């Protein structure tokens, strides 16, 4: 994660089963999912308005699965970034790489 | 015989390749190759000249026994070319000279500079001489 | 989103699920034989008691390798260093 | 109207 | 990907296998300098005329090999070449193409298995011409090549 | 007896030292030392893929980041960085012309042998860059 | 492994530093021509032992002459009460105190 | 056999130093030097 | 007029 | 517990049968409950 | 009328 001065930023480890890569015969990396059940007390601010945004009362601690998806861009040959919570993409999620 | 059979004729040819290139100077046309697994032989004897020779070192300061009559023969025994392991009557005289041109510089130097340090200091007014030469100057 | 994302992020992790399948199955196996709680099954769940293997040699064996690897890989000792072209290098400073 | 050694010690550059 | 690697019965040859090309990596690759760029020795004194000149063009060659040992750590080579080391032993057979160098990038070789390359050699041993396959997605393609 | 012999071969695969140790009989220290590197050797080989796999990305990702922050001064944008199990190999460099040069004091006051043009070539041996390891004329 | 060779066959010469029968200078080339080494710049020139005997007798030169001129001139600047006023207003120091 | 087969194994994983001692025979004092580390480098992972 | 060497031990700042 | 100047200040251990925490698949603690068993006199003042 | 080294075994500080 990005860091945010001098504060604890240790990295994310996901197994095997919290991701998905789709990688050519070439080995370059074309796309990488990441899937974080994070509970709705726990969520990001901006991530948690997509989720109030879009309808319905969440407890504090029911899951929500937030999709990453990091993929290859066909402009630029960079790797453009967002997040996506329940089929929309989160407001400021949007990156690149 | 792969010394004969292999190593001689690829040096041989390697010559021969190497003097139409001019990658090597031209050889005095009495030049010889052995092929040997040399140059090591000869090292081995003179290491074993120093070590021989430095078994005389004690004996420095000895008036009865020639000693460069002895390590003569001791060279000699070894076996390897004694012209110019020796030093001539003129260069021992050479080096004879030497040391005393050394110091000759060295008490030379140290008394030059004394006396010219002194002379500078000799007084106020010769000690502003020596600032206004240099660069200098005694008002600051 | 166009290109890759055309479909969405969970449309493209549930599509890619199945690739994958082979090797979580692979690691399920080799976990089983080494370290069972290691690599947990998707069912796996807070009341699941993972059996001791068997044998020992799998469990003391991928302790020893994860250990050397890390001392290996990332020791006390700097492991990265930064390093310039000498020649670019000295043809911008004097 | 000239010293020798070079005067070190005290004497400013001019 | 769902193929399944069944363990040989015997374990030497996996044993044998990798000590010896890490062996052959640590003969082929140490961290020592295992290239030297050599002046040939006449020339070189034919064109200067001091002593003092010809140890300063040791001491170029000696910072262009560093250059070049920097380049190939710098460049992760020796990933590749115990890969390829290893491709050796089993298949006797590799192709590896060093790609032009843009800048002070990371530019790794890349690596071809005897299965993604063919090449023809006369019996005098000359390489009279190669094809490599690269099985490349779309959006990964150079933007010559798309 | 075939469960020993597997959980022999095992452990060698997965660098147990009780592969060292063997199923029995007596030991000695010299073949566990040699043994013990037959282990290490093989040790490079499953992570030299995780040197460009794992090492690597993460020292650029955290060259970037830490860039972004101000953490770290901002990069010349030509240095470029290798993950080596590097310095030591530099120092270990040092520390053989130091020994090396070390062997050249007792000589010290040779009148033969250049002794500055000795200690340049011990220095293009050993592989260091020598600028500015020899003081210059205006230094001396 | 060529040059340590040398120096080791050249360290074994310094017992007989002093020795006047034999050539030194010639023993220490047929042991490095023994070797194998490029034997150009090894040994100096004539030129430049001159040049290291010059600048041993300058270094005692000057060494002796910075001692005899400081002694010299610090006798000078306390010769006098007077002169020992001049050396303070010189050096920007002041007798009054 | 058994028992001192499984008691064995539990105290490499326990890290105990009847591993180094072993059930019996003779054993040397270099070899369990090397082992010891054995034990030090798995000492690394149960805490990290 | 003048003296060369410093003074260091008593004399005032100035 | 908060230092009260330099007195003896222990710090308190719970076993897992004297608390529950929940924590989400991704590892955050949402809650967690302790549960002290402490007597009306050694109680404090404000618990009390 | 001065004198530049510092005495102090006997006199008094002042």
């Amino acid at each position: 994660p990005e860091p945010e001065g001098s504060n604890y930023n240790p990295m994310k480890l996901y197994r095997l089963s919290s991701y998905v890569v789709q990688r050519d015969a070439f080995g370059n990396v074309l796309q990488m999912v990441t899937r974080d059940q994070i509970a709705f007390g726990a969520l990001p601010e901006d991530i948690r308005k997509a989720v109030e945004g879009q309808g319905g009362e969440k407890k504090a601690d029911e899951t929500i699965d937030v999709y990453t998806h990091i993929y290859l861009d066909e402009d630029s040959g960079e790797y453009l970034r967002y997040e996506e919570v329940e089929g929309m993409e989160v407001q400021g999620s949007d990156g690149t790489y | 015989i792969l010394s004969q059979e292999l190593q001689l004729p690829l040096v041989r040819v390697l010559l021969k390749q190497l003097q139409a290139t001019q990658q090597i100077p031209e050889l005095p046309k009495e030049a010889v190759e052995p092929t040997i697994s040399g140059r090591g032989q000869d090292l081995d004897k003179l290491e074993r000249c120093v070590t021989a020779w430095a078994a005389l070192a004690p004996m420095r300061d000895d008036p009865d026994i020639n000693l460069a009559m002895i390590k003569l023969r001791i060279a000699n025994a070894i076996g390897i070319d004694t012209s110019g392991i020796l030093l001539t009557e003129e260069q021992k005289q050479q080096k004879m000279a030497q040391q005393s041109m050394q110091m000759g510089m060295d008490n030379g130097a140290a008394a030059l500079a004394q006396g010219m340090a002194a002379q500078a200091t000799a007084s106020p007014e010769a000690m502003a001489a020596a600032a206004d030469s240099v660069g200098l100057q005694p008002g600051i | 989103r166009t290109g890759l994302a055309e479909d969405g992020a969970k449309s493209v992790y549930e599509r890619l699920k199945n690739d994958r399948a082979p090797y979580e199955t692979r690691a399920q196996n080799c976990a089983q034989y080494t370290i069972p709680s290691l690599f947990p099954k998707d069912s796996d769940n807070a009341s699941t008691d993972y059996q001791t293997p068997w044998q020992a040699v799998g469990a003391r064996g991928l302790n020893n390798l994860a250990s050397k690897l890390m001392l290996a890989l990332f020791p006390m000792q700097t492991w990265m260093r930064l390093t310039i072209s000498e020649y670019e290098a000295k043809q911008l400073l004097s | 109207c000239f010293s020798p050694k070079i005067k070190t010690p005290k004497m400013d550059t001019n | 990907a769902s193929t399944d690697y069944q363990t040989p019965w015997q374990a030497v040859g996996a044993r044998g296998l990798n000590n010896l090309a890490s062996k052959l990596m640590l003969a082929l690759f140490p961290m020592q300098t295992w290239m030297r760029l050599t002046i040939s020795e006449y020339e070189a004194k034919q064109l200067l005329s001091d002593p003092d000149g010809l140890a300063k063009v040791d001491e170029g060659l000696s910072m262009v090999e560093r250059i070049i040992m920097n380049y190939i750590e710098s460049n992760s080579y020796r990933v590749t070449l115990f890969e390829a080391l290893k491709q050796l032993v089993v298949a006797g057979n590799v192709l590896l193409y060093l790609p032009e160098p843009e800048g002070s990038n990371y530019n790794p070789m890349k690596l071809y298995r005897l299965s993604s390359y063919v090449v023809q050699r006369d019996a005098f041993g000359n390489v009279l011409q190669m094809v490599t396959r690269d099985q490349i997605a779309f959006g990964a393609l150079p933007e010559d090549i798309r | 007896a075939v469960s020993d012999a597997i959980e022999a071969r095992l452990s060698f695969a997965f660098m147990l030292n009780s592969a060292v140790q063997r199923t029995g009989e007596r030991v000695t220290a010299e073949e566990i030392r040699y043994v013990a590197s037959e282990l290490e050797d093989t040790l490079g080989g499953v992570y030299s893929i995780l040197s460009q796999e794992l090492q690597l990305p993460l020292v650029r990702v955290l060259l970037k980041q830490l860039q972004a922050t101000q953490q770290i001064p901002e990069l010349p944008k030509e240095a470029v960085e290798p993950t080596i199990s590097g310095r030591g190999q530099d120092l270990d460099k040092l520390e053989r012309c130091v020994t090396a040069w070390a062997a050249l004091a007792p000589m010290r006051d040779d009148p033969d042998i250049n002794l500055a043009m000795i200690k340049l070539r011990i220095a293009n041996a050993i592989g260091i860059d020598t600028s500015g390891i020899l003081l210059t004329e205006e230094q001396k």
